[PDB]
C-alpha cells in the first residue's frame, strides 16, 4: 500500500547514512524490498534487497562492503546503510516493494521462496542523500541594478533551498527565481529577477527578502539604478 | 549493459517506441523486461512488467515487446501526459538487477518560442568581495533545449562557466541560467563579453561592459 521514507539527509564525505523504508498495509516480511539508487540527473542504479521474513540479502559488487540492508518486522521498517559515503555518493534513494510475496506457505506450512518475481512495483518517496564537505553557510546577497529589468543574485550557499520574494511579498509580477547553480566549490548560487516599468525605477523601491532555513539567515536588498 | 536511445521525440497522437539492448543474460537471458515512468522530481513508475504484460491502472497505450536481447515499449496515441523519462529494467544472471540509461520523450505541443536573454555584469558590491561573476538569464522558451556560449572581446571563453539544466515554468515555458565567474581584474581586462543563447537554431546574444 505504503513506502513510507525518511526526510532528507545530507553527509559529509566518509560518513555514513542508514535510510529508513517504513511499509504498512501489507504483510511486510514475505514481500521483498529493494533499494534503487538514482544520481542526479541520472539513471536508475540497483543496489540491493532483503527479504524480511528469513533476512537473506542480495546486494551489488558496486557496493559490496559498504552497503547493509537490514530489516527490523517488530517495526516492517526496512534500512539500507551505506558507509565510506563519497562525494559521486549523492543521489535520491528509492525502495520498492515486489508485485507479490517472495516466500509462500505451500502447504505443509513449511516456506518455499517463490521465483525471480518482478521486485519493483511499490516506490517509496526517495530520500536526498548529498555527500559533499560543504558546510552550512548564509548567502552573500548582491545587487542586480537596471521595461527595465533588475534582480538579486544569491552567490555562495548551502544547501539548499534559498526562498526569495521582492518587496516583502508585494511585488509577484513577471518575477522569475532560476534554479541554483552548484559551482566548482560546492556551494550553490541562484538568481532572481523582475520585469518592472522602466518609469518606476526611481520611484518604487525594490527590496529582495533572501531566506536561509539551513544558515537561519534571513536578507533584504534594496536594487536601484 | 541496457542500452537505450538517448532521447526519443514524437508528435501527439502517433506511435513512439523505445530500445532496450541487452546481453544474453539480460534481456533474451530471462523474460522479466519492464519497463518504468518517471517524470521530473517524482519516483518512478512501472509500466509493463514480465515483458509485455501491462500493471492495473496503466492506459492500454503503452505496449511492452521482445525480440531477442532487445524489448520494445511503444505508447500508441501519445499525448502530452507522457512526456517524461523511460527506462527498462531486467533480471540477470547471479541475481543482480540491470537498469537502461533513460530515454527522454518529448511531445511537441507547443509552439516554437525564442529564448528571453538578460546579461548582468558583476555588481560593484561583488566586486569589493574579490569575484566578479556575470549573470546571463534565459526564460520563456519552448522546447526547452538551449546552448549558451560566452564571448569575451568577440572571442570565445570556456573558462569558469556553469550553466544550470532547463525547467519547467509556470507557462509550460523553460528556463535556465548561464554563469560566467571571472576574476576582478579579468573582468575589466576585457571590453564587453557576451552572452550568446542559440534556441532551434536561432541566437540571440547580449553584452555587457565594465563602463
Amino acid at each position: 500500500v505504503q513506502l513510507v521514507q525518511s526526510g532528507a539527509e545530507v553527509k559529509k564525505p566518509g560518513a555514513s547514512v542508514k535510510l529508513s523504508c517504513k511499509a504498512s498495509g501489507y504483510t511486510f516480511s514475505i514481500y521483498a524490498i529493494t533499494w534503487v539508487r538514482q544520481a542526479p540527473g541520472q539513471g536508475l542504479e540497483w543496489m540491493g534487497g532483503i527479504i524480511p521474513l528469513v533476512g537473506i540479502t542480495n546486494y551489488a559488487q558496486k557496493f559490496q562492503g559498504r552497503v547493509t540492508i537490514t530489516a527490523d518486522t517488530s517495526t516492517t521498517t526496512a534500512y539500507m546503510e551505506l558507509s565510506s559515503l563519497r562525494s559521486e555518493d549523492t543521489a535520491v534513494y528509492y525502495c520498492s516493494r515486489g508485485l507479490g510475496p517472495s516466500i509462500e506457505t505451500e502447504d505443509d506450512y513449511d516456506y518455499s521462496y517463490t521465483s525471480e518475481y518482478n521486485l519493483l512495483h511499490v516506490w517509496g518517496r526517495g530520500v536526498l542523500v548529498t555527500v559533499s564537505s560543504a558546510s552550512t553557510k548564509g548567502p552573500s546577497v548582491f545587487p542586480l541594478a537596471p521595461t527595465a529589468a533588475l534582480g538579486c543574485l544569491v552567490k555562495d550557499y548551502f544547501p539548499e533551498p534559498v526562498t526569495v520574494s521582492w518587496n516583502s511579498g508585494a511585488l509577484t509580477s513577471g518575477v522569475h527565481t532560476f534554479p541554483a547553480v552548484l559551482q566548482s566549490s560546492g556551494l550553490y548560487s541562484l538568481s532572481s529577477v523582475v520585469t518592472v516599468p522602466s518609469s518606476s525605477l526611481g520611484t518604487q523601491t525594490y527590496i529582495c527578502n533572501v531566506n536561509h532555513k539551513p544558515s537561519n539567515t534571513k536578507v533584504d536588498k534594496k536594487v536601484e539604478p | 549493459a541496457l542500452t537505450q536511445p538517448r532521447s526519443v521525440s514524437e508528435s501527439p497522437g502517433q506511435s513512439v517506441t523505445f530500445s532496450c539492448t541487452g546481453t544474453s543474460s539480460d534481456i533474451g537471458g530471462y523474460n522479466y523486461v519492464s519497463w518504468f515512468q518517471q517524470h521530473p522530481e517524482t519516483a518512478p513508475k512501472l509500466m509493463i512488467y514480465e515483458v509485455s504484460k501491462r500493471p492495473s491502472g496503466v492506459s492500454d497505450r503503452f505496449s511492452g515487446s521482445k525480440s531477442g536481447n532487445t524489448a520494445s515499449l511503444t505508447i500508441s496515441g501519445l499525448q502530452a501526459e507522457d512526456e517524461a523519462d523511460y527506462y527498462c529494467s531486467s533480471y540477470a544472471d547471479s541475481n543482480t538487477l540491470v537498469f537502461g540509461g533513460g530515454t527522454r520523450l518529448t511531445v511537441l505541443g507547443q509552439p516554437k518560442a525564442a529564448p528571453s536573454v538578460t546579461l548582468f555584469p558583476p555588481s560593484s558590491e561583488e566586486l569589493q568581495a574579490n569575484k566578479a561573476t556575470l549573470v546571463c538569464l534565459i526564460s520563456d522558451f519552448y522546447p526547452g533545449a538551449v546552448t549558451v556560449a560566452w564571448k569575451a572581446d568577440s572571442s570565445p571563453v570556456k573558462a569558469g562557466v556553469e550553466t544550470t539544466t532547463p525547467s519547467k515554468q509556470s507557462n509550460n515555458k523553460y528556463a535556465a541560467s548561464s554563469y560566467l565567474s571571472l576574476t576582478p581584474e579579468q573582468w575589466k581586462s576585457h571590453r564587453s563579453y557576451s552572452c550568446q543563447v542559440t534556441h532551434e537554431g536561432s541566437t540571440v546574444e547580449k553584452t555587457v561592459a565594465p563602463t
